[PDB]
Order: structure tokens, then C-alpha cells, then sequence
């Protein structure tokens, strides 16, 4: 006999080892396959994808289809319209196909999209900063502020949609899902720029926003998803 | 491996690489030199465990059962728990061979029976149909052992469904199937104990792998009600006199105000 | 610009965004490696790929969207309805035009997608397979009547919360469907080809629908200054490179 | 890279995105 | 694999590739390429399942013995049970190789006794017949294993005989023995344990392997009544004044209607 | 020793597995392989012989 | 392909229509 | 190897290699050649006992628990036990995968369940929180066998934090949290049993391999008294009225005289 | 089968053995190692690190 | 040397002092 020794570790069930197996029902041939449109290799494709997100999922607003924008008007001052926190655990983003994907995983590293449209007549325009606090820096809570960090200045003319690409600012080299104190990913902010000036006294523009991954995204740490329960007993 | 980031200085160009379009239904592809001063980054992270493979084959529980009489039965199927269900109803269709591990507490002598579609199987322990000549079965005692056994895709076309959405039977039938319900059934497995030492309960792990996936879809945003129903209304108190309320069970928590959060 | 030429018929646009096409495929014929069926199949090419035009439904405050099963939208149209009812299989891709104009002071939008095996929940509470009536309702298509709780419950009427894609999916991700949006706006169309999407090569092109168009009101129809309330919204699908096998009696009774 | 069970289903763990995010003609 | 399918144009043949005579004997070559218009469909499924080897090499249970005191006896036969007796009398003549396995729940230490033919094998434990010099034995722990071991072909002949028109003695004997009882015997497993642990359940399974069919049959459509006997008339009630009535016992359903059905 | 691992499928009896076994009755010579007529390899081959479809089992 | 035994009868499982179907002169 | 003794003969210098300074923060290179007259010493011992690999690679104690109602939780630390928690605080920063043993008295079926960081746990055995589809789960039987398993290195940085000079949290923040606490978790391990049969003693033993450390530090020279905290001031006897006098529990002796040890 | 033999040793948890262990979270990809200054190799070099003495220990 | 899992963290144990003791310029 061949001396063999079984360390430890060799009568065990790892559900995530890879092992090959006894094929029950030898000779089984598996219908042929045949070209599908549409195959995925990677789930990052889909996190690539642009979704709505849930930008007005206030507590009259969840379950309804208008929990997808919010409505903005002709101000004589500057204001906060929106604030987003950059946690994919955050209910807007949690919800995404972005978070969606990335919330199975325990660590998530890269760039992420931010796409703004303005759903407005034709002769409604208007100007919007869309500021990126880093992470470590307070929310703004005035656009002397805000401006200072990563941000843009979109127009609205012939064209509706604008993409803020909050980069990867980070000390770590990978953020947390679970939004902590320590890797937290700091705020998405948009402020009035100029105005949004209607055709009318008291027109007013609904504005939404998709969230994708730049190519330069990563994930690691596959875990359970919080995004999904079972409480009953499926029958 | 995922891509490096260039260096890019300040840029006045009149072709805006960050005005897109949303309603052309493609996804923007502004990566961060698009918008701010980066510097080269030699980034080295990988997606390898995002892709189909190492996402989904992971050897999940897909069902419980509890032997009564030295005698249990279950019908292959993802759609008991819902936590694999929904990682599965992220695609459309399904292509995979399946490893199934039973992790049973008993003690004694198991046998498990592989019954191909269409047969009948032993309906009780010490049933004559378990005496079979073909179907196949697997012995095991469970102290020293984890029984562990291949099913290859056993299909009925190029994949599996796991969303259909059509009948089985023409228009003016009565008993018309909806979803994937008759598209296939992968058999089902007996456990009969011949012992009588240990427990009652065995679970079936089950690891897709080979897989190919063929239609992505919005992940299940609901908890499930039922399996191969695709309902998502709760019916949470059928006694009291409120049956008639239904739950809706959604995952979205609310902010108390926006541009505050 | 735009023009888009089938047999017989001729699509025109002006304010067009670029053809979405499904999955980056354009709609093929089946190539003998994948085909399974011996029967030769039966080729239209001219009287069955054309652009019909199914009803126009009004878009109005309120309305929450409608959605059209595919092929069962066309089983009345022309020869290819005719084929549909006498061949035993089919497959088929179509190209999906979509029109809603209303000028330049209305405002809204429309998040038009194209929804492969859309199957579709039950209005709710036990678990009852939805009706056969329902989710095959023709050309007329369905209008979504929004979520309630005094919804009827009888027949395996289908999901009406459109939200939830009506299948337990949340709205906003559906944008990982073949899909565009009318932002009046910016577009008054919207065009999508879409390639025959089936795990099998042919199937029964009446017990099934492969793909599923849903058009939902993601943001409402505000008039502005005039006093127009409602705009018609008009579904124009044309089926391509379709082809059908297995002929027999026709399936209708 | 050694097959022990001499079949194909027996094995392990086997290994373009504008398909999505860019579907236009 | 099977072969790929050929076009067809339409075809106004003065040979009819479909007017056969099933007088003659032999079958019919028309595939569907002679009737209708075919296209050429790349086809490429195997009837490897089918063939004798992987048809018949399955390991099914073959007989159960009840070890009473310690002890049970076992006379190597296909005869007891009737779902392997039939895909056996498929055919006429096998020759195979056979791979015995014992299941057994019970606990403790037993023996397995292959006796050959011709001698007393022991008729109880504790019997001096087990300390044996040349008998084949096995010894095993039925915890933490299944004993198995191979039987070649002992056969007295190219083959084993499935049925044998034939008789052992001469015509006016009178005790001739009809069938395939006197062609062969393999044998028989003597069981015994040991210790006193377990139960004393004992299921024989064996594959035939290197298998080589020779004539094939009508497969059997009847109920089996006795072994090595290839009755089929079941006399069902021996007790009551009917024991004269012979139940049938085949597998033919009748329909209501013909040209309904 | 060489380090072996016993992955979960390892002691367990599944009919329909393909192993080697220890011969019992070793040097046992099989009797010769004569040429009898008739020999089947497949049983799809048994499918393709015409039999008699009992059309008119009516009770 | 390993003979483990060291013998014939000890190994794995091992591995024209027209007899029956056209058994014509 | 260390290197061989040079020989040395009777040296008149005027260059002292004795006469350093220790001032200049190095330490003297004074080999013994510099002060005595030596010989040629083949000398051939090795240091390969003290290199970090095999300083630290020997799979000491982390953790116990104790399961209670066929549950017990343990988030992976090696905080609690100080003789391995000194070996660490040799040095600063430390980068390594790590290999887990679980030695456990139980006997019966335990399965161990790694959650990653961010989900919740099982709060008890039997909860609906084991029946995960992605969380790497171990099952095992104790009697034969010690279940194993690495975990690479889950950094979010390029190496762990033995001590962290910072907090996680702004200035003005209220619970701020010193020390490296918040730098990393590794998740957490929850055993459950699902039979009955044994003790309740888990032992985790964890063995760094893969090491890298990087900046050596002064041994702890106290025992320890929390845990992440670095405090050293013990508390012996919070009951009584002394609570506010603190031990130190240091190791260094003290001898009578000096100049006369 | 290839005959093998599990000589004693051979299930056993020696703490200061050397073994591979199966790969918990596959596909996991650690973050990159930058040059953090200082490296260490060995204690040893610890312990040529002049300390002083505590040659005062008295009481 | 081989590696029986395949991946890299699985493997065994893996294998100039004046960076202390001289860090003067």
C-alpha cells in the first residue's frame, strides 16, 4: 500500500469547495445547444447597466411610480434639492441594479455613474451642480461648500441627460457595502446651479437619475444579500 | 482583470464626453478622465467572482425534509427558499448540470432513490417499488459520509425556464398550467432509512455548475408567496376578518425627508 | 431622420433616437445546426413581415401603463395571424415602433421596454394560476388600472400594480430589458428590434409569448399651456424573418 | 488538470458587455 | 450518433420508397425523408444509453435474505425478482461477468461464504462447515464499508441460458426438470454474523458487467408466478372454493372506443 | 504519507457507478466465446423490428 | 485507462441493425 | 546559515572597533574578532527557526466558545487570547492569509457557517438564517475528522492593523471608537449542532501562513486587561472599596543588591 | 483501487505541521501589496537591535 | 511541489538586517 495520510480537513462539506463528483445516470446525452440572444458570462454586466433610482422614496412615495423623481421649480435662491449618500446599503442604491449586484458582495472598489435627466417641456431650461463630497468631508449644506469638492455643471437644452462620475476616492483600496464610519463614501449633492426657469409662473420639472458601474469596478467577498427575506414557508 | 485608469490633464473640448442620452437606452460610458484631472493607476482588482460560475455555484440548500416513517420524499426544485430562488431568477434561462449533497443528521443505513420522470415512486419504506432494476440509488451511511451525486441537464430544450410565460394546454382547456410548472421536472428523490438509529432531517444541497445563464432580469424586488407563481401579494392573516388585506412585503425603506439624507 | 422599409410598408420618423437593437442580434433565420423539427419550415417574407398597427391607446393623467404579449398581439393581423393559427410552431423577431407626439409644451415620459417570458403575477392572496383570457387578450392590449385593493380577484386576472413590472420585479430595474424611453421632451419615438428570444428553436405560437411590451408612464402627462390633456399613443410591431413549421388544421375552434 | 470519473458532467468548476449598456444598431 | 436528417425536395418517384410488404419480414427502411419535405437538421443525439452494457449495467437488487440466527443462505439467481427478470429475458443467451454488492444494516462483523457448486455449504453458524480452506469468503464490517467482489463467467457453456427448451434426464425419467433450472448454478452466498449488533436485513445487488446478449425476445408481458418456471397464469385464491380460477395478469388497458381515442 | 482528501462521495454505493471490483476466484480461465447467430450490441436495434400494435383492445 | 486489479474480469464497463430488420437471401 | 569565526590574532589599532557611540541611535558591529584573539569556527546553525513564516506559522488558540442551545457565535480575533496576542504586537502591520481548525469535543453533525462582514447572523440554532444560498457554510462530523478551511487575506487595506493610532469618526463625533477596532472584521463563525450526542467545547485554533510582517515593535511587556483597548492598568477588585487602585502586572524581577546577581 | 495504507499520523491536528487546507471564499482576490517601509524577515534582527538593561532592578 | 487545491492562498508555508541596527544616511 501507497502511505497515505488524510490531514485534516478530508472528511468535511464545504459548500463552496470545487470537487468532482459521480455522475448519476451514465451516458446521458444533454440536448444539443443552440445560440440564445443574450448570454451572460459576469454580473458586473448587469451592474453596468443604468437603473432609476429611487431618488424620492419618501414615506408617501414608496409604492407608488413616483418614487422615481423629484419635482423641482423656479427659486429665487440657491437650495439642496437632493442628496444622495454614497452607501450601496442605502435604500437607493440597495434597490438598483448597481447595489442590487453589489450588495452579495462584502466589498466593492471603483467608479460609479450618476446620470441625471430633466423631464420638462421644450422651453423649460435650467442649471444644476452636481457636487461629490469625498469621503471624510461633512455634508455641504450650502453651494460655497459643495462646490469644492468633485463636482459638474450641466445645462438643459436639446439635451436632458448628464452624468456626474463620482470617482474612487478612497484610503483603503476597497469600500465597505455595509456603510461604516470608517469607509464611508461620502454624499452626491445637486444644487441649484442658475434657477430652472418654465415657460410659465409656476411650471415646474421632474428630474430622475440612473446609477451604473464604470469598467473599472471590482467586487470581492460574495455574501448573502440583506435585499431579499423568507419569514414563511413557501407552499 | 478590470482596466487601468489614465492619466488626463485639463481638457477644453467641445465634444461633451458627459452629455448623454438616456432615452437612447444605452448606458454612458463616462469613465472618471471624462470628468476630473486622474493620474495612471495600475489597478489590478478582478470580477472573478462575479462572473455566473463562481456566483452561483456555491452548493446552496435547496430543500428540508423530515423522515416520518424511515420514509421522506422531495421533488427537485429551486423554489422553496428564496434566497437561491432569487439568485436564480436573476436570468431568464438556465443551463447547468447540478451536484447534489444530502447532509442528514441520521444515523443508520439511507437509501435514496433518483426517480426519473414519469414513474411512480415508493409511496411508504419497505414498499415493493423500491426493489427497482434501473432507477438509479444511492447507498450511504451517514456517519462517515456526505452522499454526493451528479445530475446531468436533464432539459427537454436548451436550457431551463425559469420564467415562462405561457400555458401547456390550447386556449379552451380548463386545467391550463401558467409558468414553468409543466416546462420540466427534474424527477424527484426518495430517502428511507432501513435503520432506525438517528434523526429525521436531511438536507439537499445542490451546486450548479456548467452553468450558462441567458437573459438577465430585474433581481426579485418582493418576497415570494408561492413556488412556480411568481405572486408577490401576502395574504398574511387568513383567519381573522381581514383576508382580504394583502401585504405587499417590499424591500425599500424610506427617508424621512430628501436632500437631508 | 429615419426610415424604416419592411414588405409593403414604410416607417417614417423625424425627431428619432438611434434603433435599439435587443441584445446587440439582429432576427435570423434557423440555422440547421440548431433546428430540430425535420419539416420544412414555411417562409411569408412579404406578407408577413410588415408593420401592423395595433390600436392607439390614450395617454392620459392617471393612466399607469399597458402592456402587449407578443406574439399574441398578432394573431389577428393579416398572414401572420393566419400563420400563427394553421402551423403547429413558429418563431419570429420582430421590430417594435413606438409613437406618442405631443409638442412642444406637454411634458412626460415614457419608459417603453420589451420584456422576454413576462410572467405575470396574480392579482393576489391564494395561489391560482392567472386566467388564460388574460394574459393572451390580443391586439387591444391591456391596460394596467393601477394597484388597489379593491381589484378584482376572480379568474386569474393578472397583476395591476405597475411598480412591480406587475411581476414582483421592481420598476427602474427594468432598464436591463431591451428598452428606451419617449421623453417628450427630447424624442417622439422610439424604434427596437428585437430577435426571437427562446430557449428552443420553434415553439406553439399560441400557448406561448416569448416577449412582452410594456409601456409605462414613468413620469405623468403634464398639458402646460394648452388645453390638451391626452395624447394617442400607437403601437406599431412588424414581425421579421419569421418563420413557421408543422402545419395542421387551424388551432382556433 | 485530471478528470477521475472519465465523463465531462463529472468535472469541476468550469470558467463583452455591450450586448447591454450599449444595444443600438 | 444517430444520423442527420436530409432535404427533400418534392419528389414524383415511379418507385415508391413507402409501398413495402410486411409479409416478407423484414421492416421498413422509409425515413421521413421518403413521405414529406425535409431539412437538412444537424442531429446529434446518441442511443448510447441504450446499448446492453449501459442497458443492463445498472447493479439492481437481485434477492433479500433475513439473517434468523446469525445465519442466512443465498442461492445466486435472477429469478426472484421480477423487474430485473425481465430486462434479462429480453434476451435469450447472456454472458457477463457479475459484480456482487451486499447491503446490509446490520452492525458488528459478518461473513460472506461464496460456496461453488457441488459441496455442503454450512447449514447454520457455528457450524465447522465455515472454517472452510478453499471456499472463497468475505469478511466485513458493515459500518465503514459495502463489501463487492467479482464473479467471472462460470458458465459450462459460451453463455448463460435465459430460456432452455430442454430437459436434464432422459425421456422416460421420472423426475426431469424443465427449463434452465439444471443448465446452472452459481453458486450461493452463506451469510453469518459474528457479534450480536444489528438487524439482519440483507439485499444482494449485482451488475452484470462485460455483458454480450445473443438472441433477442418478446420482452415479458406478464406477471411472473413461480421461478425458473415461465408461468404466467396466477392462481390467486388457493384457500377459497375458487382455487380453480387462473387470473391473467397483463399489462394490456383497454380503450372505450377505437378511432376516439 | 502523501496527502489524500476523501471529498463528500467517497464511501457511499450508488448503483449506477462505474468501479472496478477485486476478483473473487482468481485465475478463473471463462469458458471459450463461441460465434452464436444473432448477437445484440444496442437495444434501439430490438426498437427497430416491426411488431403488431394491438389496435382494437377495446374491453 | 488503469487496471487497478491486475486482471480482466475485474475492470469497469466495457464497451449493424440489419440482422433483424432485413434478415432477407 | 550564520557565518564562521574569522581568526584573530593579537591586534595593535588605532582605529577602536569597541569605541561606538550609542547616541547615534545604531547598534555596534562588534563581533567577537575585535575583542579576543579567536580561532576559525566552522559554525553552521541556522535562524530558520525565527524567521516570521515560521515564528508565527504554528496554528496557536484564537477563540473558545461553548455551544448552548446547539448554537455558539465567535467573531474572528485574535484579541482574547494574549500569549498569541503578544506574538502579533510584535509587530505593526501584518499581512496573511489564515487557516482555521476547529477542534471540537461535540460529536453528532455541527456545521459552521463564515458570514462575511455587513449581514446578520443566525441568532439561534434552527433559524431561518442557516438555510443560506452564499454564505460559505462547513459541515462536518466531528468524530473523524477536524474540519479546515483558509480564509485570504480580507484586508480593505494592504495589510492588518495590529495597532491604529486613530479613530473612525470625525472630530466633533460622540462614539468615537479608538484603536483598530473599526480598521477590519473578519466576520464571524456560528457553530450549531443539528443532533443531540455531544459536548459543547469548540476550540478555534487559527494558523497565520503567507506572512509578511512589517514594523517591529517592543514586546508587550504587561499583561493585558481588554480587548482591542491596549490598556494595561488592571482593575483587580471592583466590589470592594479599593476599586479605584490599579495593578500593574508587569514581568520584571527585582533582586536584592545590585553587584551581586 | 490503488492500494494505500494510513500509517499512524495520519488522523491527526499537529498544530506545528504543514498542510494545504481547501480554499474558503474562492475567487477572492487580496488587496495589492504596496511597499510599506520596514519589512521584517526575521526576529532575529529583532534581537540585534541594541535594548538597554534594566541593570537597576532593585526593589 | 505540488499543489492539490489549485489556487494560491491554499498552499503551505511559504519561505538583510540593516534597515534596523544601521539606519543612519
Amino acid at each position: 500500500g501507497l502511505p497515505t495520510r488524510l490531514p485534516s480537513g478530508s472528511q468535511q462539506f464545504m459548500t463552496t469547495e470545487d470537487e468532482q463528483s459521480p455522475n448519476i445516470l451514465p451516458g446521458f446525452h444533454p440536448s444539443k445547444k443552440i445560440h440564445i440572444p443574450g448570454m451572460i458570462t459576469n454580473v458586473m454586466h448587469m451592474a453596468r447597466v443604468d437603473s432609476f433610482i429611487p431618488i424620492n422614496n419618501i414615506q408617501g412615495e414608496v409604492g407608488k411610480v413616483s418614487m422615481y423623481y423629484i419635482t423641482v421649480t423656479k427659486k429665487t435662491v440657491t437650495e439642496r434639492i437632493l442628496v444622495l449618500p454614497l452607501e450601496m446599503s442605502n435604500t437607493l442604491f440597495a434597490t438598483t441594479l448597481l447595489g442590487e449586484v453589489l450588495n452579495y458582495y462584502a466589498n466593492w472598489s471603483g467608479s460609479i455613474t450618476i446620470t441625471f435627466m430633466c423631464v420638462c417641456d421644450a422651453f423649460s431650461t435650467g442649471k444644476f451642480l452636481v457636487a461629490y463630497t469625498p469621503p471624510g468631508g461633512k455634508l455641504p449644506e450650502d453651494r460655497k461648500q459643495a462646490m469644492l469638492g468633485v463636482h459638474i455643471i450641466w445645462d438643459l437644452g436639446l439635451q436632458s441627460s448628464c452624468t456626474i462620475v463620482v470617482p474612487w476616492i478612497s484610503s483603503g483600496f476597497y469600500r465597505r457595502t455595509k456603510a461604516d464610519s470608517f469607509t464611508h463614501g461620502g454624499y452626491v449633492s445637486l444644487w441649484y446651479q442658475t434657477a430652472f426657469v418654465p415657460p410659465v409662473s409656476g411650471g415646474t420639472g421632474s428630474i430622475l437619475a440612473t446609477c451604473s458601474a464604470c469598467p473599472d469596478m471590482s467586487v470581492r467577498m460574495l455574501r448573502d444579500s440583506p435585499m431579499m427575506e423568507q419569514k414563511n414557508e413557501l407552499q | 482583470v478590470v482596466p487601468d485608469t489614465k492619466p488626463s490633464g485639463p481638457q477644453h473640448t467641445t465634444k461633451p464626453s458627459i452629455l448623454g442620452a438616456m432615452e437612447i437606452g444605452a448606458s454612458s460610458n463616462a469613465t472618471p478622465e471624462s470628468t476630473i484631472e486622474t493620474r495612471y493607476v495600475y489597478n489590478t482588482n478582478t470580477n472573478a467572482e462575479a462572473d455566473v460560475e463562481m456566483f452561483l455555484g456555491r452548493s446552496a440548500l435547496w430543500g428540508k425534509v423530515t423522515l416520518t416513517r424511515q420514509y421522506a420524499k422531495w421533488e427537485i426544485n429551486f423554489q422553496e427558499q428564496a434566497h437561491i430562488r432569487k439568485k436564480f431568477e436573476f436570468f431568464t434561462y438556465l443551463r447547468f448540470d447540478m451536484e447534489v449533497t444530502i447532509v442528514t443528521n441520521n444515523k443508520g443505513l439511507m437509501q435514496i432513490m433518483f426517480v426519473p420522470p414519469g414513474i411512480d415512486h415508493p409511496e411508504t419504506h419497505d414498499d415493493r417499488k423500491w426493489d427497482s432494476a434501473s432507477n438509479p440509488s444511492v447507498f450511504f451511511q451517514p456517519k462517515s459520509g456526505f452522499p454526493r451525486f451528479t445530475i446531468p441537464f436533464t432539459g427537454l430544450a436548451s436550457a431551463y425556464y425559469m420564467f415562462y410565460d405561457g400555458y401547456d394546454k390550447p386556449k379552451g382547456s380548463d386545467n391550463n398550467e401558467y409558468g414553468i410548472a409543466p416546462t420540466n421536472d427534474m424527477g424527484l428523490l426518495c430517502f428511507r432509512t432501513l435503520d432506525n438509529s438517528g434523526g429525521n432531517d436531511v438536507k439537499i444541497y445542490v451546486k450548479p455548475k456548467h452553468i450558462t445563464a441567458w437573459v438577465p432580469r430585474p433581481p426579485r424586488a418582493t418576497q415570494y408567496t408561492h413556488k412556480y407563481s411568481t405572486n408577490y401579494h401576502y395574504k398574511p392573516n387568513s383567519s381573522g376578518p381581514d383576508e382580504h388585506v394583502l401585504k405587499d412585503r417590499h424591500f425599500i425603506k424610506t427617508r424621512p425627508l430628501i436632500s437631508s439624507a | 431622420l429615419k426610415q424604416i422599409t419592411i414588405g409593403n410598408s414604410t416607417i417614417t420618423t423625424q425627431d428619432s433616437l438611434h434603433t435599439v437593437l435587443a441584445y446587440g442580434e439582429w432576427p435570423t433565420y434557423l440555422s440547421d445546426i440548431d433546428a430540430t423539427s425535420v419539416d420544412k419550415p414555411t417562409h411569408p417574407e412579404t406578407s408577413a413581415d410588415r408593420f401592423y398597427t395595433l390600436d392607439s391607446v390614450e395617454w392620459q393623467v392617471g393612466s399607469h401603463g399597458w402592456w402587449w404579449k407578443l406574439p399574441d398581439a398578432l394573431k389577428d393581423m393579416g398572414v401572420f395571424g393566419q400563420n400563427m393559427y394553421y402551423h403547429s410552431m413558429g418563431r419570429s423577431g420582430f421590430i417594435i415602433h413606438t409613437q406618442c407626439n405631443a409638442t412642444k409644451f406637454h411634458s412626460g415620459a415614457l419608459i417603453v421596454a420589451v420584456i422576454p417570458e413576462h410572467q405575470l403575477a396574480y392579482v393576489g392572496g391564494v395561489k391560482v394560476n392567472v386566467g388564460y383570457d388574460h394574459t393572451h387578450p390580443g391586439q387591444s392590449g391591456h391596460q394596467i388600472r393601477g394597484p388597489s385593493q379593491s381589484n378584482d380577484r376572480s379568474g386569474g386576472k393578472p397583476d395591476e400594480d405597475p411598480l412591480f413590472n406587475c411581476n414582483g420585479t421592481l420598476l427602474g430595474n427594468i432598464t436591463i430589458f431591451p428598452h428606451q424611453i419617449i421623453n417628450l421632451r427630447t424624442n417622439n419615438s422610439s424604434t427596437i428590434v428585437v430577435p426571437y428570444i427562446n430557449c428552443v428553436p420553434m415553439d406553439n405560437m399560441l400557448k406561448h409569448n416569448n416577449l412582452s411590451l410594456v409601456i409605462i408612464p414613468l413620469v405623468p402627462l403634464r398639458p402646460g399651456s394648452s388645453g390638451i390633456n391626452s395624447v394617442p399613443i400607437t403601437v406599431t410591431i412588424a414581425p421579421y424573418k419569421s418563420e413557421f413549421s408543422g402545419a395542421m388544421e387551424a388551432q382556433r375552434q | 488538470n485530471i478528470n477521475y470519473y472519465k465523463d465531462s458532467a463529472s468535472s469541476g468548476l468550469s470558467r463583452d458587455p455591450s450586448k447591454f449598456t450599449q444595444p443600438l444598431v
